C-alpha cells in the first residue's frame, strides 16, 4: 500500500494523484473524505452494508427457481 | 486481502431475505468478500427475467458494487476440470455452476460461503462455511 | 487482432480427431483465435477423467499454448444473463456451458467457430461459422 | 460526512479535496496507503500517526508467539 | 541429439541454431510456443503442423462432453 | 531505497503495544522498512487465533500496507541453509522462524530491526539494531 | 501448468533412495511439479551440514534444476497463519516447516505430495497424495 | 504460449529472439535442439529424470534427522 506523492492544487482545492500501485477501484466514482488529525481518509461513497440491507429490495418474483440444470 | 467467495445460493438468500445474521457476518468481513463472475451471471439472469428488471438489476448492482467480482480465469477453469473428474470418479453429483464456483475458490484458496454445504462438502480440498 | 472464438465442440472435434481440413484453417488463422475459460474447463476435465490424464493434459497444453484463453469476465457474465433470458422468451433450450460461451463471444464481439451450429443459431446477434 | 468527486488526472485517479477538510499548508508531500477500498492520505513523515492513534488489537493478541525453542 | 548454447540478445533470450538443424530458407517469420520448459519454433503459418503431426490423445478421451441438456 | 527489515518480535511489540518511541522511528524511516513473509505468517496467525480475528486482521492490514513484504526466495533459503549449519558449528540455538528471518536479511543485505537482539547476535555477518 | 508441490519429506526420500516407483511418477508428471522455497532451505542445510557439501550441494542442484522452485510469498504466508490457527483451535500438531509448505500449496491450490500423509491430512482444504 | 518473431542470422547460424511472453527459465543456459519437419523444438539440456536417478548420489550422511523442531 505504500506510495509517495505530491499534493497539487486544482481550480478549487487540493488534489492528490493516486499512483497505480494505490489506485481505487475504477468502479468507484464518488468518495467520502474523513478528517482525522493532519491525515485524510477517503472511502467509496455509500458502501456500508446497513444502507443496502435497510434500503431498496427486489420484487418478490426474483426467485429461488435457480434453474441450474440437473 | 480477500478471504471468502460467496456461493450463488447464499447471495440469492441474502438479496431476498436480508437476514440480520448475515448482515452481521457481512459487516465483520467487509473487504474480505467476493463472488465469482459465474455468480454475477446468475443474478443478472434472475434480474433480467424478473418483471421489474431495471429495479432488480439496480438492487443487484447495489449488492455487487460492495463486492469484489473475480473473473472466471484459466486457474479457475483448470481446478473446475479436476473437480468435475474428482467428483465423477467418486460418483458425487454437484451442479455445473456450483462446480465452477468451487473450482474458482479452490484455485485461489478462498473459503466458500454457502448454505448448500452438503453439495460443496463433496469437493476435495475446499474449506466451507455457512453464514445463514 | 482477435476475431474467432473456438467453442468446445470444435475443440474436442479437433483434439480427439485432428482433421486435416481443420489444420489448414488453424495454420491460416493463427493469431486471430481464442477460447473461453469455460471451454478450457471442459477439455481439462476430459483429460482428467480419462485413463491417461498426464498424456491427455500434455496434448491439451500444446493446443492451448497456441491460442489465447479469455477470462469469463463481468462483461461475459452480463451478456450471458441476457442470453439466458432471451432463450426463456424464445422457449428454446441451450446447454449451460454453451450459453456462457455464447455470452462471452457476444461480449467481446467475436465470431463463434464451431462444428455444430444448430445450438448457437438460437441465440441472437452472433456471427457463427462452421469449420468442420 | 463530507462527500466528494473522483477525478482522472495524470493517467491516474485523483481526488478533489474541498476546503472544509483540507490538508494544512505545512504539507506538500503525501504518503498514500491502501487498505481494502479505503486510501489513507498522510503527510510524508507523518505516515504512521493515523495507525498508532487509530484502532488497536484485542488484549488477547499474541500473548506468546509460539515459536518452537 | 544436437545440443546448443543460449544467447542473451535484444534484452531477451536467444538461441544459436547450428547448421545441422537449420530452418529452411523459405522461413523468415517464426511462431514460438511455450509448453513447460520446452519451446516450439514453427514457421509462421505452419504453426499447427507440429501439433497435428505430434502426439495424440488416448482413445477414451471425451467420448461425451457431459454437458447437461 | 530499502535498508531495514523488521523481525517478528519488533512487529508484535509494536502491534500489541504501539510505543511512542517506535512511532517516531517508523514515521522517520518510512520507505526504508520491510518485513519477511515469515514475519507476516506469524502476525496473521496471531490475528486468526485471537478472539476477535476480523478486528486484529484489520489492524494487521494497516501495518503491513505501510511497509514492503519480501518473498522468502531461493536466495533467502540458501542463506538460511548456511546459517542453520553455521549454528550447528557454533552450537547455539535459534528458533526456526527467526533463522529464516536472519537468512532473508543476509540474502538481501538488510539491517535486522528488533527489540530482542540476544537471539540474532549469535549468527554471523548481520547489522542488528534495537528499536525498543 | 503446475499441479503438485513436493513435501520436504518425499524430496529427502527420493534424493536418498531414488526409488523406481517415484521415478515413474516423476517421469509422468514432469513439468507439473514444484517445491516451496521452504523446502529448498531445508535441503541446502542438509547439504551444507554434510561431510561433502559441494558434492551433496551438486546433487541437490541437479534435483532442484529439474524442479520449479516457488517463493514463499505473502499468499503462502497468510494461508500458513490460517493453518496454524485452524490446527491450534483443533489441537492438531504439525511441524513449522510442514505448516509453511501446506499453506504455500493451499495458497495456490496445489496438490501436496508427501509420505507423511498423517500430519498433512490434519490440514483443512488441502489435497494430499503419496507417491512412494 | 503464442508469440511471433523474425529469425535473424548470427555470425555462424540462424537465431531467434525469445520475447518475454515466451522466454525460457533464465536458469537454463544449455539447450537441445530437435528437428521435426520444418519445425525446431528446443529443450533444456539434460533434464530428464533418468539421468539424475541413474547419476550421481549423495553421501550416506545426508540424513533423515530432519531437525524440524518439536
Amino acid at each position: 500500500g505504500h506510495m509517495e506523492n505530491t499534493v497539487f492544487l486544482s481550480n478549487r482545492s487540493q488534489a492528490v494523484r493516486l499512483p497505480k500501485a494505490v489506485a481505487l477501484p475504477e468502479n468507484v466514482k464518488r468518495v467520502e473524505v474523513i478528517a482525522v488529525g493532519r491525515t485524510r481518509i477517503i472511502t467509496p461513497a455509500g458502501e456500508t452494508w446497513d444502507e443496502w440491507f435497510d434500503g431498496n429490495s427486489v420484487s418478490a418474483d426474483f426467485m429461488d427457481n435457480r434453474e441450474q440444470p440437473g | 486481502m480477500l478471504k471468502f467467495m460467496l456461493d450463488t445460493n447464499i447471495c440469492i438468500f441474502t438479496i431476498k431475505n436480508k437476514p440480520a445474521s448475515v448482515r452481521e457476518r457481512f459487516n465483520l468481513n467487509q473487504g474480505r468478500m467476493c463472488i465469482s463472475s459465474v455468480t454475477l451471471m446468475e443474478v443478472i439472469y434472475g434480474a433480467e427475467k424478473s418483471q421489474m428488471p431495471e429495479r432488480n438489476l439496480a438492487v443487484i448492482e447495489g449488492f455487487v458494487s460492495r463486492i469484489d467480482v473475480l473473473d472466471y480465469d484459466a486457474a479457475a477453469a483448470t481446478h473446475t476440470g479436476q473437480i468435475r473428474a474428482e467428483l465423477a470418479l467418486q460418483g458425487r453429483p454437484v451442479g455445473p455452476f456450483d462446480q465452477m464456483i468451487a473450482g474458482h475458490a479452490r484455485s485461489r484458496g478462498l473459503i466458500i460461503v454457502t448454505n448448500n454445504t452438503r453439495e460443496f462438502e463433496r469437493v476435495g480440498g475446499l474449506r466451507i462455511e455457512d453464514w445463514s
